[PDB]
């Protein structure tokens, strides 16, 4: 037998005993379906944070705000447009806080020009040619 | 019905499939069945085609067990330059029948070994990270340029500066595509005259005679006289086929067997290591039962019957270091992102909402305040403001349960009371609205996990009492009228709040009373036991691995407790707050302008709020810790906690950081992202009004039974667990971390102690970007191999990936830092890669790499020596007399008026274009098209001979007829033309063809020869004739077929590092992996 | 990202013209804001305030945080609308006032109703209230704090203008967003 692959890679006499009976005489008090949906929602894996990381070609794959988006997502999870639990505009001043941005590379420089382009220009700076 | 788990199924013909889950002989993740109702729950894989009343498993569980039914070999033999010769004996004759002669080795003029993993392998869920090597007559450079040649100037060339990284990644991939478990399969008793009585293993498929011939070299007799026949005759016939079987038999098929079949040593060793790791990882259902029962906190008892079996396999037992490392990785994954942590708290809150029996209803407040009304003449009214400010018509109480959920996650997130819930502007005690804002805020603060909550509570009343009461100040720069929202850091706690005596009761009586009340009656932290430490690991740290720290204290749970039990901390807090407020209101010394005497109404409503039927304090005291402990070990993100302190600003945490460097290094300080926070973690605002109303109005159902309720609530939750998949993910993550640190330390200059097998391959000291991209490639290779879509090792990619060890530490206020360094045990992929590199440095020719360096110079000869193995007089070393070394500062000057041009020697002398030179490859890579322009003309006819020293290089072979004129110049110049500064093409060698009959002697022009012996892949030459006369001589390698030829050699004797051996002793298994089952019984 | 250019950037007409080819920039990816309304609001407020103050407040305003204004009717009218359609009355208001609004036979003769009427001021019922006297800075700050800002006067600078009650009583974040007003926030 075989198992399908999820993520692509390298692409190129006998009688019924008296005990048995189907009755469903009991109704769950907490609610099987309710707690079951709740645990299905809760068991979701944590969302991947991929910004600021390099890729196959070495370019930083992050995007060149998060608190406001989280507040909007919380307000959408709730039914009210206003949010009762927010991550933005809170009293604590945390200006110093930094995030994993795509503007910087692993060397500390700016990704104003991608690493691949920078290496290409550096290596094409001095290349020989055939004599005239 | 089934008499093992009481599973009632209506099909009495496939009960065998169900009893096979228990382990009885007559895909599917878990089978949970209750004891008080007929509603079984089934967990099914996430990516199945259809769901038929079955629940998904939202977790990328690694595929650890993968089987293999083919051959456990990765070195195949390919024929090149085929030839056919007459044979004396044509076929085997038995009565009126004939059988063709099948040689186990290819019959050709030249046969050489090449590595090609899983070439004969019938598996399910292929790891797919295969390594493909073409025969050397083709071009094999397409895998030495895989990693860091995205910006190479020329295609079909590879970077000598990145050869080492490419080779390391290739070795890693070779190791990765071998993590398989050998599969036992049926035999077939042979009766051939040469292999009588032996048991030969038959691969599944259409036919197996060809596979028999390939696997068993000794089956072929000695019909003719030849090299293969001589090797077979030298080989012994006693050791072939099955060696011995096991003793446990499930029917007639043996349990495990080991057979004598063709297989290399490296792959069988790797699979043995993998099997040993899994065997030490396995687990049995009785301690699973114990772990579940212990996690259920005694409200639910679990059982799991099973038949006595030995092959049962279910690897989940892991240590605590792996859990701690995975916890560190998950914490680092956040990086001050408010989007990655919001859903976890958001849905844990709703899970607690569905779990908890406490239902919140402000109609209690409405009914208590309905009887309170005020006259038709007076304007201002307490009760109307009370109702309008508590808002008993709003049914959004998510904040209370969000705070309860965030009790578990201090150090990554901190919950604080949101701004604008404080009194407007500075506030004043002369205003009823400001007073009741103070009431709500003070009643709401203790639940929040903010260390500065007592200071905020005191400073709120201080600000409101500005102008009536005075307290001393120290620096004369922070006035008493300083907003309490700013007090969010331990360094701002005033000495007045530190020492109560500094507040004079003759001047600040109410403030003195409030300070004393805060000091005395603030809730005390405690701890509770959760989970099962022994069977499942504990991913918590900075705390002992079996306690859960709670800001509130806990007591044993019984429902028959008085509502106004003032021994309860929260009820005492509410009563004392109300008492102090009414003491404030009595004298009216603080409320001028109130023409009407509001003291009576104020005291009445304060009493009606002090005493009220609210079961929320009792719930938080008794039942909430039990629910939190029940749900803690089952979460995808295990709780991460930091010690709780109250009124002690010496142990208050301030920062949490992650370090990627060892202790015995002084490196450049790179603080993690999580340390850039004013608080200990990400701030999280909370509305105080919802918390206050939830704490003030909560009631139980009028027929609650705790045992029944929790037995009914735990079962559906425990039927949806993913803890085992999380454990497998965690061990995979730790394996990946160890492999990453080893691989990065191999190529980058670090102080990690590793044994460096391969350093002769030229490379460069990788920078941060190069290390990051190499780490990205190894990460994606591991993810592809283990089929994981979610994150793995990505947080380590950010910053400098040249890491040594993972650790996390947190700093308290006074400066004592607590550092936790989880020791990491020996992994499997890391030492398997080290072993395969140790084998590589002795056998580099098989992978297609030639150690040493080449010599460029015309050799007009009629001899038949192989260029890969030249004779001594055609090579010159560094110590050969009369040679000129060359450094970077080599400068060529022309010769005026008919003089020989001269080049600058590294010693400073000038030498003409003639002689024997020693010349590093870097020089030619730098000055091609100039060194080309001159030396190309000079070498072709003159006496100039150049030795290019390069360590290692890929080579492609060219076979020419030794009896015809041949010239290698058109290939040597072709190689020397496109040696661009960024890459070089494979070095072309021109080797002759071994012959049997006498052949004519024709001249040949050779330019490139290797310095040392670089031809070990040559399996055999002319393996059809009795002997070879003209050409390179080579017989079948006896050294590799040890156990057959060596008489005094035990079956388990292998030369692991020096020479890889074929036809080894591979052990095959047959294991069952039953789904996890449990019968969820109840507790009276 | 936010970019400010010296022009009048709308949604449709500015998208059609582009104005990046017009300024020389070779430009989906860019999203265009609208600011004709805020230019008109600047012209309208420039009467009762000072240009420097308005410019400072508006440059302290940021444009990536969507918000909106909402004009409440004057007091007599607000009470009237609430009385006529009383489902709308907010919970925040006091029980006596809301209960007496949910009644018939209301008129000027009522004593305690009038007591509550001129004892009532809009401080509690609508919390962030831009009154007539509010400085330009506070109004802008509020827009940044919350999604909705309540105001009493038409003369406002910000996102939009909506009417809380019927008329008779009154008497897209892409990668790069362009605009025509710089923000230092
Ligand atoms: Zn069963």
């Amino acid at each position: 037998k075989r198992i399908p692959r999820k993520t692509k890679g390298k692409s190129s006499p006998a009688t019924a005993e008296p005990g048995t009976s189907n009755c469903e005489h009991y109704k769950a008090r907490p609610g099987i379906a309710s707690v079951q949906k709740a645990t299905e929602s809760a068991e979701l894996p944590m969302k991947n944070n991929d910004e600021g990381t390099p890729d196959k070609r070495g370019n930083t794959k992050g995007a060149l705000d998060e608190a406001d988006d989280a507040t909007k997502k919380q307000a959408k999870d709730t039914e009210k447009a206003k949010a009762q639990v927010t991550y933005s505009d809170t009293g604590i001043n945390n200006a110093n806080e930094l995030s994993r941005s795509g503007n910087v590379d692993n060397e500390g420089g700016s990704n104003q020009k991608p690493m691949s382009t920078r290496i290409a220009e550096a290596t094409s700076a001095i290349v020989s040619k055939h004599p005239a | 019905q089934c008499h093992v788990c009481s599973a009632v199924l209506f099909s009495p013909l496939d009960l065998d499939a169900h009893v096979a889950s228990h382990g009885l002989h007559g895909r599917h993740i878990t089978e949970f069945i209750s004891s008080w109702q007929n509603h079984p729950i089934v967990q099914v894989s996430a990516d199945v085609e259809n769901r038929k009343t079955a629940q998904l498993l939202h977790a990328d569980t690694p595929r650890l067990v993968t089987w293999d039914a083919g051959l456990c070999t990765s070195f195949k033999i390919v024929p090149i330059v085929p030839a056919q010769v007459p044979q004396d004996v044509l076929a085997y004759t038995f009565f009126t029948s004939s059988y063709a002669i099948q040689s186990p080795f290819p019959e050709a003029a030249v046969s050489r070994i090449v590595v090609h993993t899983r070439w004969a392998s019938n598996v399910d869920f292929d790891r797919d990270s295969s390594v493909i090597m073409a025969p050397p007559t083709e071009n094999n450079i397409h895998l030495f340029k895989q990693l860091l040649n995205t910006e190479t100037l020329s295609v079909r060339g590879a970077n000598p500066l990145m050869f080492r990284a490419n080779v390391l990644h290739m070795l890693l991939e070779f190791v990765l595509d071998n993590l398989y478990l050998n599969r036992h399969t049926g035999f077939s008793q042979d009766h051939t005259p040469f292999t009588e009585g032996a048991n030969l293993r038959s691969l599944p498929g259409p036919d197996a005679e060809k596979w028999y011939s390939i696997m068993y070299p000794t089956r072929m007799g000695t019909p003719n006289v030849s090299k293969i026949c001589n090797f077979v005759a030298s080989c012994v016939r006693n050791r072939v086929g099955r060696f011995d079987r096991a003793q446990m038999m499930n029917g007639a098929m043996s349990e495990w067997v080991d057979v004598f079949e063709t297989s290399d040593a490296l792959t069988v060793s790797i699979r043995g290591r993998w099997m040993a790791r899994l065997a030490r990882m396995n687990i049995n259902p009785t301690e699973i039962e114990w772990a579940l029962t212990e996690c259920a906190q005694g409200y639910v008892t679990v059982t799991s019957p099973y038949a006595p079996s030995v092959n049962r396999l279910m690897p989940y037992r892991i240590s605590n270091a792996e859990r701690q490392i995975s916890q560190i990785i998950r914490v680092m994954n956040i990086g001050n992102n408010a989007t990655v942590i919001q859903p976890v708290l958001q849905d844990i809150s709703v899970l607690l909402q569905r779990i908890s029996p406490l239902q919140i209803d402000p109609t209690i407040i409405s009914n208590t305040m309905s009887t309170v009304s005020e006259s038709t003449t007076q304007t201002l009214s307490p009760a109307s403001s009370i109702l309008g400010k508590l808002r008993p018509s709003n049914s959004d109480f998510s904040s209370f349960r969000v705070a309860l959920a965030g009790w578990l996650y201090n150090g990554v997130v901190t919950t604080v009371i949101d701004d604008s819930s404080y009194p407007k502007d500075g506030g004043s005690v002369t205003s009823l609205e400001n007073l009741w804002d103070f009431f709500i805020l003070a009643l709401a603060l203790p639940l929040t996990t903010d260390p500065c909550a007592p200071v905020k509570a005191f400073m709120t009343l201080a600000n409101m009492m500005v102008g009536f009461e005075t307290i001393p100040m120290d620096n004369q720069i922070y006035t008493q009228s300083r907003r309490a929202s700013a007090f969010s850091t331990p360094h701002t706690w005033p000495r007045c709040f530190m020492n109560i005596q500094l507040i004079s009761p003759i001047d600040a009586p109410i403030l003195r009373q409030w300070a004393e009340i805060i000091h005395r009656y603030w809730p005390n932290p405690s701890q509770i036991r959760y989970g099962t430490p022994n069977v499942f690991g504990s991913a918590n740290l900075f705390t002992p691995p079996e306690v859960l720290l709670l800001p509130i204290d806990h007591q044993p749970a019984n429902v028959t407790t008085p509502t106004l039990d003032f021994t309860n901390e929260l009820t005492n807090w509410r009563a004392r707050v109300c008492e102090l407020m009414k003491n404030l209101v009595d004298n009216q010394r603080y409320q001028p302008g109130w023409t009407q005497s509001l003291v009576s109404s104020m005291r009445g409503t304060l009493g009606k709020l002090k005493l009220i039927k609210s079961m929320t304090p009792m719930y938080l005291q008794q039942l909430a810790p039990v629910e939190l402990a029940v749900i803690a070990p089952m979460l995808p993100f295990p709780p991460f906690q930091v010690p709780y302190v109250r009124l002690d600003r010496d142990r208050v945490p301030t920062m949490v950081g992650v370090t990627r460097q060892s202790r015995d290094t002084i490196t450049q300080p790179a603080l993690s992202l999580s340390t850039t926070n004013t608080t200990v973690g990400v701030p999280l605002a909370l509305d105080a009004r919802a918390i206050t109303v939830a704490l003030l109005s909560g009631k139980y159902p009028p027929d609650l039974v705790t045992n029944v309720w929790y037995a009914d609530a735990i079962y559906p939750m425990y039927a949806d667990t993913e803890v085992f998949s999380n454990l497998q993910r965690d061990v995979i993550t730790c394996e990946a971390v160890q492999t990453l640190v080893t691989l990065v330390a191999q190529i980058s200059e670090t102080q990690y102690p590793v044994d460096r097998y391969l350093d002769w391959i030229p490379s460069l000291r990788a920078s941060a970007a190069t290390a990051a991209t190499f780490a990205e490639w190894v990460n994606t290779s591991m993810k592809t191999a283990f089929d994981l879509s979610d994150m793995l090792l990505e947080p380590l990619l950010s910053g400098d990936p040249r890491m040594t060890q993972l650790a996390i530490q947190y700093q308290q206020y006074n400066g004592r830092t607590f550092n936790v360094i989880p020791e990491m045990p020996g992994s499997v992929i890391a030492d398997c890669v080290q072993l395969t590199a140790e084998v590589f440095n002795h056998e580099y020719n098989l992978f297609g790499i030639a150690r040493g360096d080449i010599i460029i110079g015309r050799v007009q000869s009629t001899h038949l020596w192989s260029p890969l193995a030249p004779p001594p007089d055609l090579v010159f070393d560094r110590d050969t007399p009369g040679v000129h070394i060359f450094g970077r500062d080599c400068r060529i000057s022309f010769g005026m008026n008919g003089a020989a041009p001269m080049i600058r020697d590294e010693t400073g002398m000038m030498v003409p274009f003639e002689g024997n030179w020693i010349f590093p490859l870097a020089l030619w890579q730098m000055n091609t098209r100039y060194f080309n322009q001159q030396f190309d003309a000079w070498i072709k006819t003159g006496e100039l001979r150049i030795r290019i020293e390069m360590g290692a290089y890929p080579y492609m072979l060219h076979y020419y007829d030794p009896r015809q004129y041949a010239n290698a110049w058109n290939l040597t110049s072709a190689w020397l033309e496109e040696i661009t500064p960024t890459s070089i093409p494979s070095v072309p060698f021109m080797v002759p063809i071994s012959s049997d009959h006498d052949i004519s002697s024709a001249p040949a022009v050779q330019y490139i020869i290797s310095t040392e012996y670089n031809d070990r892949s040559l399996f055999c030459t002319n393996s059809s004739s009795p002997q070879t006369i003209a050409g390179p001589d080579k017989h079948i390698p006896v050294e590799r077929y040890n156990i057959l030829t060596n008489p005094d050699a035990p079956p388990t004797q292998i030369q692991l590092p020096e020479v890889v051996d074929l036809y080894n002793v591979v052990t095959r298994y047959a294991y069952e992996t039953p789904p996890i089952t449990a019968v969820v019984m109840g507790v009276p | 990202a936010y970019i400010a250019v010296p022009a009048v950037v709308d949604s449709r007409s500015s998208e059609a013209i582009g104005l990046l080819e017009s300024f020389g920039v070779d430009a989906n990816d860019v999203s265009y804001q609208d600011h004709d309304y805020v230019v008109d609001q600047l012209q309208y407020m420039l009467d009762g305030y000072e240009a420097g103050d308005v410019i400072d407040a508006l440059v302290y305003r940021n444009w990536l945080h969507h918000s909106v204004y909402c004009l409440l009717p004057p007091k007599s009218q607000l009470l009237e609308y609430w009385k006529s359609n009383p489902s709308v009355i907010p919970d925040n208001v006091d029980r006596r006032l809301r209960k007496r609004l949910m009644l018939k036979k209301d008129l000027r003769k009522d004593d305690e109703y009038n007591q509550l009427a001129r004892a009532f001021k809009i401080s509690d019922v609508y919390a962030p209230l831009i009154s007539s006297t509010t400085s330009p800075m506070t109004m802008i700050q509020n827009l940044n704090q919350g999604e909705i800002v309540y105001t009493t006067t038409d003369r406002v600078i910000g996102a939009r203008v909506l009417l809380y009650a019927p008329r008779k009583y009154y008497a897209p974040h892409s990668r790069f967003n362009v605009g025509t007003f710089p923000s230092i926030a």
